RNA sequence: AAACUCCAGUUGACACAAAAUAGACUACGAAAGUGGCUUUAACAUAUCUGAACACACAAUAGCUAAGACCCAAACUGGGAUUAGAUACCCCACUAUGCUUAGCCCUAAACCUCAACAGUUAAAUCAACAAAACUGCUCGCCAGAACACUACGAGCCACAGCUUAAAACUCAAA
């Protein structure tokens, strides 16, 4: 018929889906170095996904992680272990003013 | 970002039990709340409790405790400017990010419309 | 039962299974794995000794095996959890649901109904 | 493949035979499981 | 299955510490366990006290064991551990290199939800 | 439309154009749309494999002289 | 060195120092903010008390113990009994949210002690004892 | 209101009328009132834009149908 | 209670500033969500009525900020009329 | 909706009740 | 005010109770329900509907028996308030909430919206609420009140539950 008319198929300038900086890995309880970096410095409160931008699937595998690391022997509750203070801040949260 | 609202309320189609009971409907509102005075609370009492605390120690007697007098009355004086001062500014908006008024007559320019036209 | 020391469904027909270690053994057999895994052996044995092609699973005759041994599983279960009344009435329910195939195999292949039921251990008895 | 795979891995299982020189070379080793995420999604293993 | 015991011992010296491992890998062996690998992840300060066995702790010996065992030993397992008096906590889980992690595209984005309410004007 | 698809990977290889779209003029062609059309011509003469033609063309331009500074 | 406002841990080595005194060995002022009352007690590192001081200890009776001038009251009083014994840098640990959980603390400070640390420790149940039924008002 | 002065212009050159303006209810509807009992209507109402300023039709497009008078609309 | 202290809910006092360490402390405890958790567990909040705050606090949550939103998507708009007189 | 139909059995069952409890 | 004053604060030891944060998640289960950790078992049905004549369940409260007991707490006692206060407010304490073994079988058990299959066009549609409908099936409804009542019957229920009327009365509800 004609050559220029539109044709079908799937959206060639689609952006990959974005990934959480978790994607791929594995949590383990054993890594406390890791889980640390998702609870409060202050409190050891564990952070919602709006502040540490896990998708639903690792801020559930972070969520129970902490909790048996914590209950096992391996992970402070009350605060965050102060050798993990000076790791990478990867939480949306600022405390000072 | 928003919390979803997917399969939140009870609706025909939705499986399971409610999430959330709105008792209003949740639909964005042409208007925001009234810029709500905040709680007044009584001020200086730091510079009252030391007049008043020479006062105790020098049987009321004024001509010991001029230091701490006057320096409760320079007090209530900064703070009764403090009242002219926060008002005036209150009213420009000088600390608000918008008035209710001014950010009203921007949403009256774009209605929320659930409704089909 | 079938022993402990029966490998796997998975592990049974992989080449030279029977000139691995001692230790190997052991862990692709059913002593080493959860009780559903020897829920599948069990399965397996009636397929063979009942139905006529053991490799049809969709078949009456298949689904009436398959749902025979989890009735098996549910009352080993309640045997010693008497008071889990979730699991009673999976019981209950797949009772009727097994009673529910044999009625309409017994309609259908009366043949392949009676060696159901010999094969089973079934004594299949009309409603009051 | 995972019979092969797992028949090599047998002959570093512990025994009885064993069971005593196993225990004191892990005495003097350590392993670790600790390490952080960026930001990037990089993994920054620790200082040892 | 295939599981970990993460074991936190008292802090001994290496003879007490040696002969704590032996009788606890043993008793593995003695329930049917078949012991895969030992880790030691070192001796460091515990996140609280511990009391065990009528005594305080402030730091222990952290171990792994993997291994296999039947279903019916982790509970026998669990009974030996409680009773060693050198043990300040062991507990025994699924190894976690069993479960296999399911492939992840990305994060869908989840676009506001519509027709919540009918268009009829209020 | 089927140069999308070559629109798409360019934009992912060499990113866009330092060069300044100017929408006005209605045969404007940026280099994207050169890129398009030699990677169109080379098509055409026979080659079919799509990673090989992509590398020929770029080749292509810069014997011509154009600027194709790969983003990564 | 740049500010930190975690506290310097025990068993590294720290360069802060109060008087030639480290972290771990500045006395305590432990502040129990209560809805109706406030308690004070300063303490040494070795849990040593040395000085005692509640609004019902400085006169005052019934809801005007509940106050925030009250616990500075209580707080002034604390710190001239600890800084008679040589007090003068503390560390202030406060638990509960009443009226005098500031203001006990502004009482310390004018009284002449020089807190280094505010620490909370409110008691939160993390699940714990079912609390008194709500009031009808 | 970007092109009223342009519309008003246009409609004064080609010897029409133009209505860029804020609609009063009833100009179409009420026009005897609001003009007087002999006011002639429009024979024909174009609309360069037929959404108001708050993203609805112009009310003059109902209004239109209402007196029959035909409408053009881009 | 077995616990380290000193470390939890603690911030240190900046050149003798005690009241702007009091408000760190304070901020640091609100944003935990530690300040209206003690408030609430003052008195037992009975589960259906725990359950009919979290919804409607979760209501509110989700209508401010997507009033928050269309705020500043609109913001933009509140420039001087372009076209005064038209 | 009231609750007026309720408080008519409200009622009732309250009077049952107690005439139970009476005799 | 009463109450306690072998009381209070710090520190240490220390549950048969309850389960911050995560959770802005929206999952599991037939429903009731289920959000500390671990492990074991384990989540019916390869058409659909279907038992009020059955079977198995079923929050809280309650009953029987033997235990535990921090805290809360009907009742009860004391303090206060009030014209009175058998309440609202404060304190103390019990049944009870917990476990085990049996009962009881009720909820605004309501998301007051039945299951399965399908549609978004025509007339979109009383109102409000959570848009309007189609096929098919079971269950249920027919003015108000009498009445979650009477009687009968069944039930481990004996001041109970289930089923459930009529007479008189009204012109409304
Ligand atoms: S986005 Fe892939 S696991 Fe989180
Ligand atoms: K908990
Ligand atoms: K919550
Ligand atoms: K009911
Ligand atoms: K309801
Ligand atoms: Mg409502
Ligand atoms: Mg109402
Ligand atoms: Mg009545
Ligand atoms: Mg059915
Ligand atoms: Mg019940
Ligand atoms: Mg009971
Ligand atoms: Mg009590
Ligand atoms: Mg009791
Ligand atoms: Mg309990
Ligand atoms: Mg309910
Ligand atoms: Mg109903
Ligand atoms: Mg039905
Ligand atoms: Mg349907
Ligand atoms: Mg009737
Ligand atoms: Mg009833
Ligand atoms: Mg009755
Ligand atoms: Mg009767």
């Amino acid at each position: 018929s004609n050559e220029d008319l539109p044709i079908s198929m799937e959206n060639p300038y689609k952006e990959p889906l974005k990934k959480c900086i978790l994607c791929g890995k594995h949590v383990d309880y054993k890594n406390v170095q890791l889980l640390s970096q998702f609870v409060s410095p202050f409190t050891g409160c564990i952070y919602g996904r709006h502040i540490t931008g896990l998708c639903g699937k690792k801020q559930k595998e972070i969520t129970k992680a902490i909790k048996r690391a914590q209950i096992m022997g391996f992970m402070p509750v009350t605060y965050k272990d102060p050798a993990y203070l000076k790791d990478p801040k990867v939480c949306n949260i600022r405390y000072r003013e | 970002a928003t919390p979803s609202l997917r399969g939140r309320l009870a609706r025909f189609g939705n499986p399971r039990k409610p999430v959330l009971k709105p008792n209003k409907p949740l639909i964005l509102a042409n208007r925001v709340g009234e810029r709500r005075r905040e709680k007044g609370e009584a001020t200086c009492i730091t510079e009252m409790s030391v007049m008043m605390a020479c006062w105790k120690q020098n049987e009321f007697r004024d001509d010991a405790c001029r230091k701490e007098i006057q320096g409760f009355l320079d007090c209530a004086a900064r703070a009764q400017e403090a009242r002219k001062m926060r008002s005036i500014q209150e009213t420009l908006g000088e600390s608000g990010s918008l008035l209710p008024n001014k950010l009203n007559k921007l949403l009256q320019r774009f209605p929320n419309k659930p409704y089909l036209s | 039962d079938p022993p402990p020391s029966t490998l796997l469904k998975d592990y049974q027909n992989v080449p030279g299974i029977e000139k691995v270690d001692d230790v190997v053994k052991r862990l692709l057999s059913l002593e080493m794995a959860n009780k559903k895994e020897m829920l599948k052996i069990k399965q397996e044995q009636f397929m063979k000794k009942i139905v006529a092609n053991p490799e049809d699973t969709r078949s009456l005759e298949a689904r009436i095996i398959a749902l025979s041994v989890k009735i098996r599983s549910y009352e080993e279960h309640l045997e010693k959890h008497r008071k889990d009344k979730a699991h009673k009435r999976y019981l209950l329910m797949s009772i009727d649901q097994r009673k529910k195939m044999l009625k309409n195999l017994r309609n259908t292949n009366y043949d392949v109904f009676e060696k159901i039921c010999w094969g089973l251990g079934i004594e299949y008895t009309f409603p009051p | 493949r995972e019979v092969l795979q797992l028949q090599e891995e047998v002959k570093n299982f512990i025994t009885r035979e064993n069971l005593e020189a196993r225990v004191e070379a892990a005495l003097d080793s350590r392993k670790n499981y600790n390490w952080a995420i960026t930001r990037e999604g990089l993994v920054v293993r620790p200082q040892r | 299955p295939r599981y970990e015991l993460a074991l936190i011992l008292k802090a001994m010296q290496r003879p007490e510490t040696a002969a704590t491992l032996k009788r606890t890998i043993e008793a593995l062996m003695d329930r049917g366990a078949i012991v895969r690998d030992l880790e030691n992840l070192g001796e460091r300060a515990l996140p609280y006290r511990i009391s065990a066995h009528s005594q305080q702790h402030n730091r222990g010996g952290y171990f792994l064991v993997d291994f296999y065992a039947p279903t019916a030993a982790v509970e026998s397992m669990v009974e030996h551990l409680s009773r060693d008096i050198d043990v300040i906590r062991g507990n025994i889980v699924k190894h976690p290199l069993t479960q296999e992690l399911k492939e992840c595209e990305g994060i869908v984005p989840v676009p506001l939800a519509e027709k919540l309410y009918s268009t009829k004007k209020r | 439309y089927h140069e999308d698809r070559i629109r798409a990977k360019f934009y992912s290889v060499y990113g866009s154009g330092q060069r300044a779209f100017d929408l006005f003029n209605p045969n404007f062609k940026s280099t994207c749309q050169r890129f398009v059309e030699k990677y169109t011509e080379l098509q055409k003469l026979g080659e079919t494999d799509e990673e090989k033609l992509f590398v020929e063309t770029g080749k292509a331009l810069l014997a011509e002289g154009v600027i194709l500074r790969r983003v990564g | 060195t740049k500010f930190s406002i975690y506290p310097p841990i025990p068993g590294e080595e720290s360069s802060l120092r109060w008087a030639g005194k480290k972290f771990e060995e500045i006395p305590i002022a432990h502040i129990k903010a209560s809805h109706n009352n406030t308690q004070i007690q300063v303490v040494s590192a070795s849990n040593e008390p040395l000085a005692f001081a509640s609004c019902g200890t400085e006169g005052f009776r019934n809801a005007k113990k509940g106050t925030g001038i009250a616990a500075q009251t209580a707080g002034i009083a604390a710190a001239a009994r600890a800084k008679q014994k040589g007090v003068i840098h503390i560390r202030v640990v406060v638990k509960g949210l009443g009226p005098g959980r500031l203001s006990a603390m502004h009482g310390l400070i004018m009284g002449g002690l020089e807190v280094i640390s505010i620490t909370d420790n409110t008691p939160i149940p993390h699940x714990g004892c079912r609390p008194r039924k709500a009031r009808k008002l | 209101r970007q092109f009223s002065y342009l519309i008003e212009n246009m409609a004064r050159d080609c010897g029409e009328y133009a209505h860029t303006r804020y609609f009063r209810g009833g100009m179409l509807t009420n026009a005897r009132l609001l003009f007087g009992p002999t006011v002639r209507l429009p024979d024909l109402i174009i609309f360069l834009h037929t959404l108001n300023n708050i993203f609805e039709p112009h009310v003059a497009v109902r209004d239109a149908a209402k007196m029959n008078i035909p409408t053009v609309g881009i | 209670a077995k616990h380290l202290k000193f470390i939890a809910r603690t911030v240190m006092v900046q050149e003798g500033n005690v009241e702007s360490a009091y408000r760190t402390l304070n901020r640091i405890l609100t944003m935990d969500g530690l300040i209206e958790d003690i408030k609430h567990r003052r008195y037992y909040e009975k589960p259906c009525r725990r359950r009919q705050r979290e919804s409607y606090e979760r209501c509110r949550r989700i209508y401010n900020m997507e009033m928050a939103r269309k705020i500043n998507f609109l913001m933009r708009k509140n420039r001087a009329d372009p076209w005064q007189g038209c | 909706k009231n609750v007026l139909k309720i408080r008519r059995r409200k009622m009732n069952h309250h009077k049952y009740r107690k005439l139970v409890k009476k005799t």
